[PDB]
């Protein structure tokens, strides 16, 4: 009950000063682009949703509602992950977020200069625009472990942890998932369920689809489209003769290789569940 | 005085989080150890020379590929950690570590880093893996990493004793002057 009380603290205060950090990035570097009175850049001018993304969005949700849900279970911390199951939606603006990063990280190092180390400097802050800015990276990515240390001083049949804990593997998951969907060349529909390589793959709710990881002409990777598949043949095989896995009226042409043994059960389930989604 | 961003790398169980707090904490080991570690700014002072190291965790990202390069640029410095009591974490250095770094930052220093080193000698830990026909890796081994990957530097610690803990930050701001 010590560790659940420390767990529960942390989780608030953290959730406090990730607040705090948020609304001292928009007062301060943000402020300065859009009201300030020193010169601005050409190549960022006007350009500040580029540059910070949704924060504004984001910080509205954790201000007005996140903080004040953690707040009032901060004495029922089994009961926590509720909170989490209840505002899922609205984690979505995290994948927004994540998606636009590289082209914020872009804009910065290529048209700022030290326009925001200036700014830095003059605001005495210890933190970079850059450290703000990956802020929101680092808080979807931490609610989980938050909540596995939660769920490991719980006991089986009490909680609705692992409810909350599922939603916030399933976000950064699906914002992972679509950094990679948008590398897709030479390709609705559907919601995206997986994407893995094999011998890469995006699999959805009525489409799978194959490609092949190669780099442009302008040396940027990305995933050239091959084949698709609609949603009907299934092979079902786990073991091949001391190797890893691999699967598929049929025949052997269709051959798919995953790595380790947990990342096939993974797919031969989710293919599964859109196979009677469909019928 | 300039500044250096430091990234530290490596698999869930290798305790970067701990690492990091022991690092820039007095009286590290506390009732509690925090699972959020903010990315942290200071003045050090290394051979007569100030520097600002700026220090960025990266726990509960290792299962997003995607999420972590968003912290790669500008950077000046990685930590590559393993647990020296964990084989696994070893092998991901050279099958997922290496290879993701070295392709977002092609010219960035690596120091690889051995973490756990108070429990190589641990017998129940020792057990443990002698268990799964497995052994702590020795200093030899991780030498070997550490030059199979190209590391500027191979060095042991421990974030329990905060033995070895000071020179890996020395050896890593080293690596940027």
């Amino acid at each position: 009950a010590r560790r659940k009380e420390f767990i529960m603290a942390e989780l608030i205060q953290t959730e406090k000063a990730y607040v705090r950090d948020l609304r001292e990035c928009m007062d301060t570097y943000l402020w300065e682009m859009t009201s300030g009175v020193e010169e601005i850049p050409p190549g960022i001018v006007n350009k500040e949703l580029i540059i910070f993304g949704n924060m504004q969005e984001i910080y509205e949700f954790h201000n007005n509602i996140f903080l004040k849900e953690l707040e009032k279970y901060e004495q029922l911390p089994e009961d926590v992950g509720h909170c989490f199951v209840t505002w899922a939606d609205k984690f979505q603006m995290y994948v927004t977020y994540c998606k636009n990063k590289p082209d914020s990280t872009q804009l910065i190092l290529e048209h700022a200069g030290s326009y925001f180390d200036e700014i830095q400097q003059r605001h005495g802050l210890a933190n970079s625009i850059s450290s703000y800015l990956i802020k929101p990276v680092q808080r979807i990515t931490k609610y989980q472990l938050l909540l596995k240390e939660l769920l490991t001083c719980c006991e089986e049949g009490k909680g609705e942890i692992k409810d909350g804990l599922e939603v916030m593997l399933s976000v950064p998951k699906r914002a992972n998932d679509a950094m990679h969907l948008s590398m897709l060349e030479g390709f609705s529909q559907g919601e995206l369920i997986l994407q893995e390589s094999f011998q890469h793959l995006f699999l959805f709710e009525m489409s799978l689809v194959f490609s092949k990881e190669v780099k442009d002409s302008s040396g940027r990777s990305k995933y050239l489209y091959k084949s698709k598949l609609f949603t009907s043949e299934l092979g079902v095989t786990e073991h091949v003769e001391g190797d890893p896995c691999k699967f598929a009226t049929s025949d052997n042409k269709i051959v798919l290789k995953a790595s380790s043994i947990e990342n096939k059960q993974d797919w031969i389930k989710h293919i599964r569940e859109v196979i009677q989604e469909r019928t | 005085m300039q500044a250096i961003k430091c990234v530290v790398v490596g698999d869930g169980a290798v305790g970067k989080t701990c690492l990091l707090i022991s690092y820039t904490t007095n009286a590290f080991p506390g009732e509690y150890i925090p699972t959020v570690f903010d990315n942290y700014s200071a003045n050090v002072m290394v051979d007569g020379k100030p520097v600002n190291l700026g220090l960025w965790d990266t726990a509960g990202q290792e299962d997003y590929d995607r999420l972590r390069p968003l912290s790669y640029p500008q950077t000046d410095v990685f930590l590559i950690c393993f647990s020296l009591v964990s084989p696994a974490s070893f092998e991901n250095v050279r099958a997922k570590w290496y290879p993701e770094v070295r392709h977002h930052c092609p010219n960035t220093p690596i120091i690889l880093v051995g973490t756990k080193l108070d429990l190589r000698d641990d017998k129940d830990t020792i057990e443990k893996l002698k268990e799964k026909k497995l052994t702590p890796i020795t200093y030899p081994q991780g030498l070997a990493m550490a030059k199979e990957i190209g590391a500027v530097k191979y060095l042991e610690c421990s974030a329990l004793t905060q033995r070895g803990l000071k020179t890996v930050f020395d050896e890593a701001i080293r690596a940027v002057l």
